[PDB]
C-alpha cells in the first residue's frame, strides 16, 4: 500500500483494497420567480450632488445620490422560488483533482 | 471617554440664547483643570459646524379584532342559556318520555 | 462545452453498504449539521465527531466509513478547512463544505437561522475561468445553494457497467439495479426529467 | 398631580384597559374551544356508526 | 388546534419463519434469482426481516 | 380572585359552566379524513428488558453484568453504566434527532413451523384471537376465550 | 397577541405584548457624465469668439 | 411547510425533526416546479396561489394607492421573466385588467420649527413632532372629556398640503386565489441595450 | 459510468484517484498521533506491541 | 438562441461554449419542422411567432 506501489497497481489494472466516492459540484442557470407585497418597503430618497475630476479626454462629472430602505413588515413580505431551468453553465466531465 | 460623553449630549454653542452674563473676563486657559470639556480655538475652526442627528420614522401598532361567539358557525350546535346561580346546583336533571 | 468541474475522491472500505448511495446521502459517511439541537450548545461537535453515540440519521451504526469521519481521520486531515492543508491550491474543492464545521451562534432559533441561511448566499467558485478555481478576491455573485445547508449530495444516473446503462428498445434507459457484481444507481437528483440522454 | 407622573398614570390606565379588553375577549374566544372539545369527546366514529 | 388529532397503528412482522412443509418451498420460475455458488444461498432458513 | 404575584397582583377570572346532551340517539359524528406527516420513526429500535428490577436473578453477579454488557453492545437505548441504585434507570440522553421519535419493537417468541399465511392479514400477536367483543350467554366468557 | 381561556390541567395564560425596533440601511446611486476638453474650451470663450 | 406544519411555534425535538424531514422532501420535490410540470396548468395555478397566500401582509397606511380601473386595490407584484410571463398569461392565469391607476406624487418630508431646533440642539428628531406633541398634550393636559380615548389608528391630524391624484397606466393585472396582483416581466423597459445583466 | 452535460458517456476509473491517494499526505500521521496522545488511555496489555 | 441566451454580447469562454452546445442541439433538432411536426397544429404556430 506504498504510494509508489499504489501507482504501479493503479497504472497496471490491479484493484487495491479500497474504494472511493467522487464529489462533483455543478452549476445551473435558473429563472427565478419573485413576489413582493404592497407595503413591503419604505424607500427614502435623498438629494443629488456632483463630483468633478479630470479624465484622459476632458473632465468627468460623477452624479451621486444617497438613499435608504426600511423593511416595515412584521413577518416575511417577499417570497421567491426557482421556476425554470436553462442550460447548465458547467461541464459534468471527469477532471480528477490534483493535490 | 467620559469627557466625550459629556460633550456628546447638548453640543457646544449651537446658537442658543445666553442665560446669564459672565463677569471677570480673565485668562481661562490657566485654570483649565476645572469643568469637564475645555476646547480653545485661535480664531475659527471647522468643527463648530456639525449637524448629524438621529430620526424616528414612525411607530406602528395593530389593534385586535374581537370575536363574538354568536357570529361563529359553531353557535348552531348549542342552546346557550344563562344561569347565575349555577354554583349551588348539586345535580340537575333532564327527562325524556318516548313512546 | 463549458467549465470543467473537478472531482474529489474520498477513500472508504470496499465492503460499504451500497443502499446508502441510492438516496440523498452525505459524503462524510456520518450525517452532521447545526440543524439538530434544542437541548444544549455544544451538540454540533458531538454530532459531527463523537463516535461513542450512534449516527443521527442511520441510527444503528456510528459511521458509514471510519476513514474520513473521525476527528483526525484521513479524509478529515485532507479536506477540512480548519487545518488548511490545501491552502496554496488555487482550485476549488467540492467537498470543502461537507467537512468544515461552520461558524455558529446559539442565540437564535433553528428555523429563523435556517431561513437566514436559505437566502442567495455568495459564490464559492469562479465563472470566467476554465478549471473551477477558488473564489477570486472580491468577486460579487449570489447563487441560491441547495444541499449545502442540509449537508447532502444527490446521486445521479450512474452505473458500473455501460451494458446495463441502456436497454434495447430505442427509447428509455435501463433500470435493473444489480446484475452479478455491478450496480446501477437510479437518479435521485432534482434533474429527473432534465439533462437529456 | 405633577406634569410628569400624569403621563405615566395615563399610560398605566391605558395598559390596564388594553389588557382587560383582551381578558374579556378571551372568554368569547374560549367558549367555541370548549364546545369543540366536548363535541369531539362525544362523537363516535363514522366507520363504526354507519 | 383540535381536529388535528393523532392515531396509533401497530405493525406486526414475523422474523425467523421457516416454511416447514416441503411442498410450500416452491419457485415460480427456473432462473428467478440465480447465483454463482454451487449451493443457492436462499434455501437456508431466514434470519431477518 | 385577587391573588398576589411576583411583581404585582394577579387577577384570575373564573366562570363556571355546564353542558347537557339533549339528544335521544347520537348527535355528533366524527371521521378522520386526511393524513399529515407521521410523528414517529419506523426504525429498528430493539426493546431492552434490562430496565426492570424485581424478577429472580442469576446466582453469579458477573454473569448478569457481562450479559447486560453484551446486550448493551449493538443497541440504542441502554441503562447507564454506573447502574444508579435508588433511581429510575433512565437511558442516557443523546444528541439531536433526525427523523422523529423512535418507536420501540417488542419481541414475542413463537415456534419456527408457524403458518405464514396468518401474518398476511390483520392478525393478533398473541397467537389466539381474543377480546370482549364475543359474548352472548354469560358474563365470564372473556377468560374462556382468552385463556381456556 | 390575543388570548384564549381554558380549564383542566393547563396553566392560565395572560396576554403578551411585543416590541420590535428596525433600523435603516443606507445605499447610493451613481452615474457618470463626461465633457470633452474641446467642448470646455468652446464654452469658456468669454466673449472672444 | 414551516408556516403550515408549525401552527404557532415552540416546537420540541420530535416535531422539529419531522418538520426537517418534510423540508428536505419539499426542497427536493418543488425545485423546478414550472419547467417540469409544464403540461399541467392546474398544478402551476395551485402552487402560485400558495406562493401568494403564504406571505404575511404589512402596515396599512396610505393616501393614494395602486388600483385597477374598477376600484379594487392591488395586493402586490409578481415580477417574472418574460418567458415565464408569456407561459403564465397564455393558459394559466386570467387577465383582470389592462390599465391601472398609479400615484404620481412622491410625498416629501422636511424638518422645521421644533424638529429643526431639536435636531440642531440635542441631536434627535421624529416624524411629525408637532402632531405627536399635540396628541400627547391633548390626551394629557385637559379634563376627562378628552383623556380616556387612545385608539390605535392612522390618526393623521392636521397634515397640511398634498396631492391626491392618479394617472391611468397600461399594465397587465392578473388574479390569483383571492388577491389581485401585478404581473411585470420588465426586460425591455429596463435592462435592455445596457451592460447590466 | 455516467452521462455528460450533452448526454455523452463518460468513465471515471481508479486511475483518476491517483492524484489524491498517491500524495505525500497519505503519510502525514504526526498530527493524528499528537491529537491521539492527549486523551485518556488505560493500561492495556503489551503482548502484540512489544 | 443567439438573441435568447446572451443578454447583450461579449460572453466569456464558458458562456460561449454552453451557447455553442445549445446551438448544435437546436440546429440538429428543428430543421425539418414542418414535415416532422405536421400532425400538431400548435407547434407550427408557436415557432412562426
Amino acid at each position: 500500500f506504498t504510494p509508489i506501489s499504489l501507482t504501479h497497481q493503479l497504472r497496471t489494472g490491479f484493484h487495491p483494497g479500497i474504494a472511493f466516492t467522487v464529489v462533483r459540484q455543478d452549476r445551473f442557470a435558473t429563472e427565478q420567480l419573485l413576489y413582493a407585497e404592497r407595503a413591503s418597503e419604505s424607500y427614502f430618497v435623498g438629494q443629488i450632488q456632483v463630483h468633478h475630476h479630470d479624465a484622459i479626454g476632458g473632465v468627468n462629472f460623477t452624479l451621486t445620490q444617497p438613499r435608504a430602505h426600511v423593511d416595515l413588515g412584521v413577518g416575511y413580505t417577499a417570497v421567491c422560488a426557482t421556476a425554470a431551468l436553462r442550460c447548465p453553465l458547467t461541464d459534468m466531465g471527469n477532471t480528477a483533482q490534483n493535490l | 471617554t467620559e469627557s466625550d460623553r459629556i460633550a456628546g449630549i447638548f453640543n457646544i454653542p449651537a446658537g442658543i440664547i445666553p442665560t446669564g452674563n459672565v463677569l471677570s473676563t480673565i485668562e481661562v486657559c490657566a485654570h483649565r483643570c476645572i469643568f469637564d470639556f475645555f476646547k480653545q480655538i485661535r480664531s475659527d475652526d471647522n468643527s463648530l459646524y456639525s449637524a448629524q442627528f438621529d430620526i424616528l420614522l414612525g411607530t406602528y401598532c395593530n389593534t385586535l379584532n374581537f370575536v363574538r361567539f354568536l357570529e361563529l358557525g359553531l353557535s348552531v350546535a348549542c342552546i346557550c342559556t344563562k344561569f347565575p346561580e349555577l354554583a349551588y346546583v348539586r345535580d340537575g336533571v333532564i327527562q325524556f318520555e318516548v313512546q | 462545452r463549458g467549465q470543467a468541474s473537478v472531482c474529489e475522491f474520498v477513500a472508504m472500505p470496499v465492503s460499504t453498504d451500497l443502499q446508502y448511495f441510492r438516496t440523498a446521502c452525505n459524503p462524510r459517511g456520518r450525517a452532521s449539521g447545526m440543524l439538530y439541537m434544542g437541548d444544549r450548545d455544544a451538540d454540533i461537535e458531538a454530532i459531527m465527531f463523537d463516535h461513542t453515540q450512534s449516527d443521527v440519521a442511520y441510527t444503528d451504526r456510528a459511521t458509514l466509513n471510519p476513514w474520513a469521519s473521525q476527528k483526525h481521520s484521513y479524509g478529515d486531515r485532507l479536506y477540512n478547512g480548519t487545518y488548511n492543508l490545501t491552502g496554496a491550491s488555487p482550485i476549488y474543492s467540492p467537498c470543502f463544505k461537507f467537512f468544515t464545521p461552520a461558524e455558529v451562534n446559539t442565540n437564535c432559533n433553528t428555523l429563523d437561522r435556517l431561513l437566514m441561511e436559505a437566502k442567495a448566499v455568495a459564490s464559492q467558485s469562479s465563472t470566467d475561468t476554465e478549471y473551477q478555481f477558488k473564489r477570486p478576491p472580491g468577486s460579487t455573485e449570489m447563487t441560491q445553494d441547495p444541499c449545502g445547508l442540509f449537508q447532502e449530495a444527490y446521486p445521479p444516473l450512474c452505473s458500473s457497467d455501460a451494458a446495463m446503462l441502456r436497454t434495447a428498445h430505442a427509447g428509455e434507459t435501463g433500470a435493473d439495479e444489480v446484475h452479478l457484481a455491478q450496480y446501477l444507481i437510479r437518479d435521485a437528483s432534482p434533474l429527473r426529467g432534465c439533462l437529456p440522454l | 398631580g405633577t406634569e410628569i407622573d400624569s403621563s405615566l398614570r395615563i399610560r398605566a390606565i391605558q395598559q390596564m384597559a388594553r389588557n382587560l379588553r383582551t381578558v374579556l375577549d378571551s372568554f368569547e374566544r374560549g367558549t367555541a374551544d370548549q364546545l369543540l372539545g366536548v363535541l369531539l369527546e362525544k362523537a363516535p366514529p363514522l366507520s363504526l356508526l354507519s | 388546534y383540535p381536529l388535528i388529532g393523532n392515531i396509533d397503528i401497530t405493525f406486526i412482522m414475523p422474523m425467523g419463519v421457516f416454511q416447514a412443509n416441503s411442498m410450500d418451498r416452491y419457485t415460480r420460475h427456473a432462473g428467478d434469482f440465480s447465483t454463482v455458488s454451487e449451493q443457492d444461498p436462499r434455501q437456508f432458513p431466514p434470519q431477518g426481516i | 380572585h385577587h391573588h398576589d404575584a411576583i411583581g404585582g397582583v394577579n387577577f384570575t377570572l373564573t366562570q363556571p359552566r355546564a353542558h347537557v346532551d339533549l339528544g335521544v340517539g347520537y348527535t355528533a359524528v366524527c371521521a378522520t379524513a386526511a393524513l399529515r406527516c407521521p410523528l414517529t420513526d419506523m426504525g429498528n429500535t430493539a426493546q431492552n428488558l434490562f430496565f426492570s428490577r424485581g424478577g429472580v436473578p442469576m446466582l453469579h453477579d458477573n454473569v448478569t453484568e457481562s450479559l447486560r454488557r453484551i446486550t448493551a453492545s449493538g443497541g440504542r437505548l441502554n441503562p447507564t453504566e454506573p447502574l444508579p441504585i435508588f433511581g429510575g434507570l433512565r437511558p442516557a440522553t443523546s444528541a439531536g434527532i433526525a427523523r422523529g421519535q423512535a418507536s420501540v419493537c417488542e419481541f414475542v417468541a413463537m415456534p419456527v413451523s408457524t403458518d405464514l399465511q396468518y401474518f398476511r392479514t390483520a392478525c393478533n400477536p398473541r397467537g389466539r384471537a381474543s377480546g370482549m367483543l364475543y359474548m352472548g350467554d354469560r358474563d365470564a366468557d372473556i377468560e374462556a376465550i382468552m385463556f381456556d | 397577541q390575543p388570548m384564549i381561556a381554558r380549564d383542566g390541567p393547563h396553566p392560565v395564560d395572560q396576554p403578551v405584548h411585543n416590541y420590535m425596533v428596525k433600523r435603516i440601511h443606507k445605499r447610493s446611486l451613481s452615474a457618470a457624465f463626461a465633457i470633452a476638453s474641446e467642448a470646455l474650451s468652446l464654452l469658456s470663450n468669454t466673449y472672444v469668439d | 411547510p414551516i408556516n403550515k406544519f408549525q401552527p404557532e411555534g415552540h416546537l420540541n425535538r420530535v416535531a422539529r425533526a419531522a418538520l426537517l424531514s418534510d423540508l428536505k422532501r419539499r426542497v427536493c420535490a418543488d425545485m423546478f416546479f414550472m419547467t417540469r410540470h409544464a403540461r399541467e396548468p392546474r398544478l402551476i395555478s395551485a402552487y402560485l396561489s400558495d406562493m401568494v397566500s403564504c406571505t404575511q401582509p404589512s402596515v396599512m397606511v396610505s393616501r393614494i394607492t395602486h388600483t385597477n380601473t374598477r376600484g379594487r386595490q392591488v395586493d402586490g407584484v409578481l415580477v417574472t421573466t418574460a418567458t415565464l410571463k408569456r407561459q403564465l398569461l397564455q393558459g394559466i392565469l386570467q387577465i383582470d385588467d389592462t390599465a391601472a391607476d398609479v400615484p404620481v406624487t412622491y410625498g416629501e418630508m422636511v424638518l422645521q420649527g421644533t424638529n429643526l431646533v431639536t435636531a440642531l440642539v440635542m441631536g434627535k428628531a421624529v416624524r411629525g413632532m408637532d402632531d405627536v406633541a399635540r396628541h400627547l398634550l391633548d390626551i394629557t393636559d385637559p379634563n376627562t372629556l378628552n383623556i380616556p380615548s387612545i385608539p390605535p389608528q392612522s390618526n393623521s391630524d392636521s397634515t397640511t398640503a398634498g396631492l391626491p391624484v392618479n394617472a391611468r397606466v397600461p399594465a397587465d393585472l392578473v388574479i390569483v386565489g383571492d388577491k389581485l396582483v401585478f404581473l411585470e416581466a420588465l426586460e425591455r423597459r429596463v435592462y435592455q441595450a445596457t451592460r447590466v445583466a | 459510468f455516467f452521462y455528460n452535460k450533452d448526454g455523452i458517456l463518460t468513465q471515471l476509473t481508479l486511475r483518476d484517484a491517483m492524484g489524491t491517494i498517491c500524495h505525500s499526505s497519505l503519510l502525514d500521521v504526526e498530527a493524528t498521533l499528537v491529537a491521539l496522545r492527549q486523551q485518556h488511555l488505560d493500561r492495556q496489555c503489551y503482548f502484540g506491541v512489544y
